[PDB]
DNA sequence: CACAGTGATGCAAATCAAGTGTGAAGCCAGACAAAAACCC
DNA sequence: CGGTTTTTGTCTGGCTTCACACTTGATTTGCATCACTGTG
DNA sequence: AATCTGGCCTGTCTTATAAGACAGGCCAGAT
């Protein structure tokens, strides 16, 4: 795990807290700029290409069949296997929650560069009320593809909420969202082991199973040390979930995942408390049937990212975080590493 | 023993010396007043006074003999606390000072200026609204709000880099109508009209807000906020009240760019430029303003309860920030206007005939359409179908023309044809960029010789009151050779000090009839002039501010009446004071300078406060 | 003060006077003349050796309605008067020592009101 | 060891308001005499 | 060093006017307190 | 060999002294 530098060219202010880097063959991409799409990049997506520790973010155009999704703070991001993108929730320029969900894939490649194509999928049936900082994943089960949504946060009911606390949140109720892209249903399961609303935790998907780690509970104000599993059955009838709790979970919020190998996955950032950065990295390893998560090695952090209150990033996705803290202002608002593994 | 002054001696002593005039005087009494000596002496000295031009002292003596007491009611004391801008703790040594020397406690002490703060700002009196207000609350007794309105603070979340406090908005304008009462009463009588009349009355509220820079950050623990703030303010400017079939000016304001007047609302330290952050404060109260939209508030006053119903006309806005709060795209663009669809190159080619196609309500639309992309089209046409509203509006204007930013901008462009005369660019089309420093420099010069008027970096409202008028024409003229263009500029500056008035003053149809009238057809001889004799700079092109000011300025004056008391220059003028209250009348810290400006600010604009500073001119 | 010669003579003269006519009242601008006269050799000694004496002990002497407890007192006062600082002192501590104090305090909160407008 | 503020807070500290005979103080009256400055 | 010119008082009974008596629960004031300001 | 791209730059543009919009030259890399 090596920590590097990194330089950012003119536009280096899109680059916020809440951003979402998208990956499709190799080419990274990255979504969710600050302010709204001005008329140098109209879609709000960039090409995102870091050449010997230099980043330089190129606008990425649309095809003449995409939505033009608004710029998305701590949206629910999935990967989906014809290789596609899902998005949902997720705060706009204007701090409204959008419900709305949008499917990124990539339209055209010709002469390396890229056009997208953004695609608004309509939901109905039990639709999670407009979310941020929630987790959305893929599960497979003899044969069959569901998507599972669990967990953030959204504003108070229109009947309870009022401008004196207008910007005032609350955890979503824990339900696990049963989301299938095929048909544009979704169907809710409340369930007895997930009792407290959670967001900001993290989410690994492994076949029929999705695991959630670490978060913070907005009542409780507590970052639970608690890991639960749940399975997702998917026979000729109506689906089954089914949760368990494993203890031995880790206790971190925001924290960043990547897959380093198949199987293997490794976890840093994020906050064990509100002034405490999580320093440390996990090693998580999967069963067929069982998931392992291990110490390692600290990395070689600088000064900086020690005593910094807060720092924020995302997945590129080839086992290598890229990084974000707040920097020196008079200069540039923020300051860049990239760690690999 | 030389005689001592008389006023040295002991009371025995001037006893001895005046016993020969004491005895004399006792006669005078009982021979002509009845033996009243006090009464006589008290009216030889008072006479004996102001025959030596010494009034003061009589009229004082006057005032103990009658012994009534002399002191100020607290409420008279706080307006001139807030009106002469001084300090409490400035105001604390000229009262204890005051009490000291004249053993009187004239003046009051700061605990009770403080306590009569209390009826004037927000959160003191009761009031109802029928149908309640949507998502507000209906305490009554919320006064200073945080203007982050339980905004998300958590390690976690967006980062909160700003700081603001705020009123509520009703609870503003019930205490804007409370200061107001009895102006409103005298609006009624001197209308002839019923006093305890309590009809539906209609309240029309001029909205403002702009961004500041350059505002200091303080040391000290805190958010590290940026160094710019936002305000939000409302004026009152007029009340009608319905008596029969007609529509009564009640109230109307004398002066409606005043920093006296604008309301101080909204104090954030955050960049207008910062959408995130703008939308989290100022979405709270567009709330709160979209609930009164749709209810009638319910207020006792004097006794009676009356009805008030409102209407809010955004026109404080400089271009800039509209474009941002109606998803409109800089300006730059293409798209010139933000009250029509037209673009750039067709205003430089028709220049007057466009009408007002823009509103909150259809941008609104055109960003769902933008959004949604239902014809699939390209992003080209996409745009070019949604005429640029790319972002989703979030707060409502009137289509209209700031006059402050409308006479800067155009004064800037004149400062370049100016200078674009002076090197003849009329005939010689290229020009080095050294070539052009000196044309400026020459005209800098010349306005100081002729207009006494010092180069400043930016452009002012001054420079541009003083700027456009003939008699710098005739300066600038001095500096051109060709006399065929010493006309074009001349006729150029008398089509627009012709049009000017009427986008400026307050009522165009009474103060400028001729002018008002003639509109159409002077903007219609500038655009032809910018046109023939000013191809060099008009072709294919023309500013922003000149197509508002050439096609929508009639449309505009018939639908409202004025433009030149909606501009913000009221609110620009409460700047001012942000910053004189900031240093000087806050605690200096950063978590209080921002709700003691704005408690502070509230007061200064209280005409209750106002009324008592105009009392010796009755 | 310290006394003259004359201002004894005076003040003996005084003295007898009250002595002679004790149901007497002396008018002041008559006694002043005939106690002049009198003055106007050996008579005047005695006065002038006492004099001095007083001079001597002049050196050693240069070296809004009102409170619910208002509205009890004034009434219990007749009781007391019947049995100022002392009646105070009494009032007091009979007022402390007493749903005792509620009617009293009525009549003051409807009285605030009227203080206040 | 710069220095005079920037406004709200909250705890001393002082004032209030009433009940009414206490002495203390200044005062008037006429006439005259102490003291304390000025005219060789 | 008196001669001479003004301050200052005595003497007295009784005239007014006033503050001072003490207590109790509120109001109204006085004042130090906090962490920062700007001119560099 | 040519062309048409499309990105980068500088400059001037609103409006307005720090940015965003836009045009147009400049040249390398495809059709
Ligand atoms: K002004
Ligand atoms: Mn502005
Ligand atoms: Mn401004
Ligand atoms: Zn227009």
């Amino acid at each position: 795990v090596s920590l590097q530098m990194v330089t950012v060219g003119h536009n280096i202010a899109l680059i916020q807290p809440g951003f979402s880097l998208m990956n499709f063959d190799g080419q990274v991409f990255f979504f969710g700029q600050k302010g709204w799409p001005k008329r140098s990049c109209p879609t709000g997506v960039f090409h995102f290409d870091i050449k010997q520790n230099h980043l330089k973010l190129k606008p990425a155009i649309f095809s003449k069949d995409s939505c033009y999704l608004p710029p998305l703070r701590y949206p629910a991001t999935c990967s989906y296997k014809k290789h596609q993108y899902i998005i949902h929730g997720g705060k706009t320029p204007n701090n409204e929650l959008s419900d709305k969900i949008y499917i990124m894939s990539v339209a055209c490649k010709n002469n390396k560069k890229v056009t997208f194509r953004c695609t608004e999928k309509d939901l109905v049936g039990d639709v999670p009320e407009p979310r941020y900082g929630h987790s959305i994943d893929v599960v497979y089960s003899r044969g069959k593809s569901m998507g599972v949504l669990f967990g953030g946060r959204s504003y108070m009911p229109s009947t309870q909420r009022t401008t004196e606390k207008w910007n005032s949140v609350a955890d979503c109720l824990p339900h696990v969202f049963l989301i299938d892209f095929e048909f544009g249903c979704a169907t809710s399961y409340i369930l007895p082991e997930l009792q407290d609303g959670l967001s900001f935790h993290v989410s690994i998907a492994r076949n029929d199973t999705v695991y959630i780690l670490g978060g913070h509970s907005l009542a409780s104000n507590i970052r639970p040390a608690n890991l639960y599993r749940i399975r997702v059955d998917l026979p000729l009838g109506t689906p089954a979930v089914n949760c368990t709790v494993l203890p031995g979970g880790i206790s971190v919020s925001s924290a960043i995942l990547t897959q380093t190998n198949n199987d293997e996955f490794v976890i840093v950032g994020g906050y064990q408390l509100e002034n405490q950065k999580r320093m440390v990295c996990s090693l998580v390893s999967l069963g067929d049937n069982t998931i392992e998560i291990s110490e390692m090695e600290t990395p070689d952090w600088t000064s900086d990212i020690k005593h910094s209150k807060i720092w924020f990033g995302s997945n590129m996705g080839n086992g290598t975080i890229f990084l974000g803290i707040p920097g020196d202002n008079k200069s540039e608002a923020f300051y860049f590493y990239t760690l690999r593994c | 023993r030389p005689r001592q002054h008389l006023l040295s001696l002991t009371r025995r002593a001037q006893k001895h010396r005046l016993r020969e005039l004491k005895i004399q005087v006792k006669e005078f009494a009982d021979k002509e007043e009845g033996g009243d000596v006090k009464a006589v002496c008290l009216t030889l000295f008072l006479l004996a006074l102001r025959a030596r031009n010494e009034h003061r002292q009589a009229d004082e003596l006057e005032a103990i003999m009658q012994g009534r007491g002399s002191g100020l009611q607290p409420a008279v004391c706080l307006a001139i606390r807030v009106n002469t801008f001084l300090s409490c703790s400035q105001y604390h040594k000229m009262y204890r000072t005051v009490k000291a020397i004249t053993g009187r406690q004239i003046f009051q002490p700061l605990h009770a200026l403080r306590n009569a703060e209390k009826v004037l700002l927000p959160g003191y009196h009761p009031f109802e609204w029928q149908p309640p207000l949507k998502n507000v609350s209906s305490r009554t007794d919320v006064g200073i709000i945080d203007g982050l309105s339980g905004l998300a603070s958590s390690v976690d979340e967006y980062p909160v880099d700003t700081i603001a406090k705020r009123f509520r908005y009703d609870s503003a304008l019930v205490s804007a109508l409370m200061d107001m009462e009895e102006d409103i009463l005298e609006g009624m009588r001197s209308q002839d009209l019923d006093d305890y009349l309590n009809g539906p009355f209609t309240v029309v509220v001029k909205e403002s807000c702009d961004g500041m820079g350059d505002v200091s950050e303080k040391h000290g623990s805190g958010p590290a906020v940026p160094e710019k703030a936002v305000r939000f303010s409302f004026t009152v400017m007029r009340i009608t009240i319905e008596h029969g079939s007609q529509n009564v000016k009640v109230f109307e304001e004398p002066k409606p760019n005043s920093e006296l007047c604008c309301k101080p609302l909204c104090l954030m330290l955050a960049d207008e430029s910062d959408h995130e952050t703008l939308t989290a404060i100022l979405s709270p109260l567009i709330a709160e303003r979209e609930a009164m939209k749709s209810s009638e508030l319910t207020l006792e006053m004097g006794g009676i309860p009356r009805t008030f119903k409102f209407i809010f006309r955004g026109t404080g806005y400089d271009e800039k920030l509209v474009r941002e709060v109606e998803g409109l795209e800089a300006s730059g663009s293409v798209y010139i206007c933000t009250l029509c669809d037209t673009t750039r190159l067709e205003a430089s080619q028709n220049l007057v005939f466009h009408s007002i196609t823009r509103s909150h309500a259809e941008n609104l639309q055109r960003y769902e359409v933008w959004r949604s992309n239902p014809y699939h089209e390209s992003v080209e046409e996409l745009r070019d179908r949604v005429k640029g509203v790319s972002a989703k509006p979030f707060i409502e204007t009137v289509p209209s023309i700031d006059a402050l930013h409308c006479d800067i901008g155009n004064a800037a462009e004149f400062y370049k044809i100016f200078q674009l005369e002076i090197g003849e660019v009329y005939k010689h089309p290229n020009a080095s960029k050294e070539e052009r420093k000196r044309w400026q420099a020459t005209l800098d010069k010349h306005l100081r010789k002729r207009m006494n008027l010092k180069p400043i970096m930016r452009m002012n409202g001054n420079f541009a009151r003083k700027l456009m008028t003939q008699e710098t024409v005739d300066a600038v003229c001095e500096l051109i050779p060709s006399e065929e263009r010493h006309e074009a500029l001349r006729e150029l500056m008398d089509l627009y000090l012709k049009m000017k008035p009427v986008w400026r003053s307050s009522c165009p149809a009474k103060e400028c009839p001729e002018s008002l009238c003639q509109y159409s057809f002077n903007s219609q001889r500038f655009a032809e002039l910018l046109s023939t004799k000013f191809k060099y700079r008009y072709e294919g092109k023309i500013t922003n501010y000149f197509h508002k000011t050439l096609a929508h300025v009639p449309e505009i004056i018939e639908r409202d009446g004025s433009i030149g008391a909606w501009a913000s220059e009221g609110n620009e003028s409460g700047n001012k004071l942000f910053r004189r209250f900031r240093k000087m009348n806050a605690r200096q810290s950063k978590c209080y300078e921002m709700e003691d400006v704005l408690k502070h600010h509230w007061l200064y604009t209280s005409k209750y406060l106002q009324k008592f500073m105009n009392a010796h001119n009755a | 003060g310290k006394m003259s010669s004359y201002a004894f003579f005076v003040q003996t003269c005084r003295e007898e006077h009250k002595k002679k006519h004790p149901d007497a009242s002396v008018n002041f601008s008559e006694f002043s003349k005939k106690c002049s006269e009198r003055w106007k050799a050996k008579e005047k000694g005695k006065f002038e050796d006492m004099a001095k004496a007083d001079k001597a002990r002049y050196e050693r002497e240069m070296k809004r309605p009102p409170s619910a407890f208002f509205l009890f007192c004034s009434e219990y006062r007749p009781k007391i008067k019947g049995e100022i600082g002392d009646v105070a002192k009494k009032l007091g501590e009979m007022w402390n020592n007493t749903d005792d104090k509620q009617p009293y305090e009525k009549k003051a909160a409807k009285l605030k009101e009227k203080y206040e407008k």
